[PDB]
RNA sequence: GUCAGCAUCAGUUUUCGGGGGCGGAAAAAGAAUAAGGGAAGGUGGCUGUUUAUAGCCCUUGUUGUAAUACGUCCACUGGGGACUGAGGACUGCGGCUUCGUGCCAAGGAUGCUGACAUAAUGGU
RNA sequence: CUGCCGAAGGCAGAAACUCAGAUCAGUUUUAUGUGUAAAAUGAGAGUUUCUAGUGGGCCAUUUUUGGUAAGCAGAACUGGCGAUGCGGGAUGAACCGAACGUGAGGUUAAGGUGCCGGAAUGUACGCUCAUCAGACACCAGAAAAGGUGUUAGUUCAUCUAGACAGCAGGACGGUGGCCAUGGAAGUCGGAAUCCGCUAAGGAGUGUGUAACAACUCACCUGCCGAAUGAACUAGCCCUGAAAAUGGAUGGCGCUUAAGCGUACUACCCAUACCUCACCGUCUGGGUUAGAAGCUCAGACGAGUAGGCAGGCGUGGAGGUUUGUGACGAAGCCUUGGGCGUGAGCCUGGGUCGAACAGCCUCUAGU
RNA sequence: UGGCUUGUGGCAGCCAAGCGCGACGUUGCUGGCUCUUCCUAUCAUACCGAAGCAGAAUUCGGUAAGCGUUGGACCCACUAAUAGGGAGCUGGGUUCCUACUGAUGAAG
């Protein structure tokens, strides 16, 4: 699965730069090693800081402060496509930022044939205001009187003696 | 060259800044 | 049943020839 | 889920490929299988496409002695047998013996209409097909590919359902009598703490 | 002589279970209980409002030094199954034992028992 | 017959002796600019001498120039093949794993878990319906694009001052503006295309009329109450042509997949990996209590050309076995038994009738 | 022995959806005699759509390969039509088994 990490890093201090600036990024990766490499290439492509002359100063996994409250997360991401450039913004209702990112990765691999390396996440933000929600299906979930029967009921022990119920 | 030794990295002077790709 | 006019399965010369000439196409566009 | 000598499967509402695969695995396990009522097997895909599939199957024939050419079987039971045997190693003695353990029939003949008929949930269309999907019936594809015994089976099935309904009503009445005497008996409440 | 069963072991190995530390935001949550803030997908009330005859969200205190969760470790431990028994007096390295021809899971299996012999194994 | 070493597109081995070395490396650092020089790791490193076989070619890789509808041609390096069995890709000289003694057990790689087929008709989230779907494999030839198929997005639009649509109505009067004509009044046809009114009626969007007239939009008002529209991108789907007997994602078949994409577990097995036994080769230690022997330990095992070593069998000769034999030699047959990895050897039974064999040497029309 | 192959020519300019190119457009000039089967890319026959199609006759296009596509020296007749292709024999020109078809035949 995925875990959210904060990676703080800087280049090695020298005489030219006695106090190098400290760069922190919030990013998602299965483990710390992938997170550090994910961060290093991001730092290379944004600020041209080489991996050799830099160092990861702080690694910290982050847990969801309120995993028991359903939230709506809007995700700004950039995609590499045939043209090599695209921008998308999706909304997912889930109780955890990590799960929202996992759902985003599954949806994009399902729709646009996107892989982990092809997807770079710009921002995952929480949308508390109902009006700020843009997606109609999210608004459908947010309606106060939501109700619906179970979808995809679908139901070793081969050779059942009776016919299936698949109803109530 | 040996591996880099443990040291300190004071941030009160330069607090970490959020970077987004 | 296949239900096709052209077989979906390919011959070994044909499948090998794609990697022969697909690589050359990348050489040409380079 | 216990080894019986003979398993009678009422193929109504099942999917041809899924039921064939389950049956083909049971035959290699060494179990006699009787698949009754084969004119009710369901196949995914709309009827016109399935008939085009079958009519393409007729096209396969020898250019010398079509008598030795492919044998196109039109009965729904034989259609199921062809599906099953394609999932078996019938070129060997093991697969050939496995085929001998399968009896696929049209309707429910009298030797098997008085026996319990289990169903396979892994092949049932209701549990395995998304609602709103077009399908077809083998007993219908057979009639428009050459099978000429549809009316007789339907008539003999209406008779069978009438007789079975009369039998069930008699058995239900006897079961009601036994059920009424059940709570009348005392030990059924006296020491029923074991859950029975 | 043949084939078995079990027990105690040694080598290899697979599969469940318990106990205990140690780390992270000294988990995050959560519960219970005191402040303040905000409101809703607006409850009682009267479409509109701010806990009332439902409640929710945010911050802080507290119960607290809570648990859990994951990671990690134990020279902590309880079981189940399978393959193997090479070597052939004595030394060696070790632990108990007061030393002891002392004992021991410590430089490679022993012990107990049963059935069959016209059967069983093995060969063709 | 077996074992060991083992290529080549100057090699591999053999013998003769250096130093227990800073002596070399299909290597990486440090310094100076792929060259050179002076830390890491690994390895015992070497020198002269002679002597078998080969000096070819196929495939792919990255560096360029000449190129054309279109491929293509010529270089350098790199590997694989060739001497190479095994697992998988339905099967295969060049694809993915893996380098091979005889076995037992465990675990995997690549690929897989609907049935054929050993292994989850597992879990979770999406996409897709194809009257000639997909499982294909940079989807590269057709390829540029079409679609009132679907799901997502990106950028601009109006919207309880009532959105789009829908019904009701207005959509005018100067004016039949002017040339143009049988007949043209906005609408056969030639430049616009102005104005009074507005909330709006375009010298007029189309149909139509010989000409008219009449209807429509494009433009506004009444009712009606909420979202709606346009242009692009992405995934799947249809199409983007192909013939000639039957027909192939390998087959059966599969449509909340057994197709496509991702994520997570569980599971399957190669000669591969690990533990053990055994065979052989090499190497190392020890051995005065068949020395051509004994003993302990470790590593290793494809193999063509080629090199080295040890054995099995056949005819004859010398020596030996107080050797075997008419109470049955040799030979031959055999569903008998035993030994050796093997060449082969011994033996039981039957037949048979007069010679034959082991050991150490010699020899060859072996 | 290319998933080959088929219906739309060559040069220049103007645009210009867009990314110096730039698509469509737009303008400038000179071998025959008999034989089994298959494909449709249909000549005729069947049924349809369009056209100044009044009728008759006809043109083009669609589904369609079920069934036909001749007789004589490109020529001239017949015919509804004389459509196009794939997978035993002869002329002028250079100096065993297996298949196919019929026939028996032991056997639950």
């Amino acid at each position: 699965a995925l875990k959210e990490y904060q990676v703080v890093g800087r280049k090695v201090p020298t005489e030219h730069e006695p106090v190098p600036k400290l760069f922190r990024m919030r990013l998602f990766a299965p483990n710390e090693s992938v997170a550090k490499s994910r961060y290093w290439y991001f730092l290379k492509m944004i600020n041209k800081v080489k991996k050799a002359t830099g160092e990861i100063v702080a690694i910290n996994e982050i847990s969801e402060p309120k995993p028991l409250k359903a939230k709506v997360f809007g995700i700004w991401i950039r995609y590499d496509s045939r043209s090599g450039t695209h921008n998308m913004y999706k909304e997912f209702r889930d109780t955890t930022r990590v799960g929202a990112v996992e759902a985003m990765y599954a949806d994009m691999a399902a729709r646009h044939r996107a892989r982990f390396r092809s997807i770079r996440i710009l921002k995952v933000v929480e949308v508390e205001k109902k009006e700020d929600v843009r997606r109609n299906y999210v608004k459908q979930l947010l309606n106060p009187h939501l109700k619906f029967p179970l979808p995809h009921r679908r139901t070793k022990k081969v050779f059942a003696p009776h016919r299936p119920s698949t109803f109530y | 060259a040996p591996p880099a030794k443990a040291h300190f990295v004071s941030t009160e002077n330069n607090e970490p800044v959020t970077l987004h790709p | 049943v296949s239900l096709k006019k052209k077989s979906k399965r390919r011959t070994t010369r044909l499948r090998s020839r794609i990697e022969k000439k697909a690589a050359e196409s990348k050489r040409k566009q380079k | 889920s216990e080894f019986q000598k003979v398993v009678v499967i009422d193929a109504k509402g099942h999917l041809l490929g899924r039921l064939a695969s389950v049956v083909a695995k049971q035959l290699l396990g060494g179990q006699k299988v009787v698949v009754v009522r084969c004119e009710e097997l369901n196949i995914s895909g709309h009827f016109f496409r399935n008939k085009l599939k079958y009519l393409a199957y007729l096209r396969k024939a020898c250019r010398y002695n079509p008598s030795r050419g492919a044998f196109h079987f039109r009965a729904p039971s034989r259609i199921f047998q062809k599906a099953v045997r394609g999932m078996l190693p019938h070129k060997t003695a093991r697969g050939q013996a496995a085929l001998e353990h399968l009896q696929a029939v049209e309707g429910i003949p009298p030797p098997f209409d008085k026996q319990k008929r289990v169903v396979v949930p892994a092949a049932l269309r209701v549990l395995r097909l998304k609602p709103g999907r077009k399908y077809c019936t083998v007993g219908r594809l057979s009639s428009e590919v050459g099978w000429k015994y549809n009316d007789i089976v339907a008539k003999l099935e209406e008779r069978r359902k009438v007789k079975s309904a009369a039998f069930y009503q008699a058995k239900l009445a006897k079961q009601k009598k036994i059920a009424s005497a059940k709570e009348a008996s005392p030990v059924n409440q006296k020491l029923s703490q074991f859950g029975y």
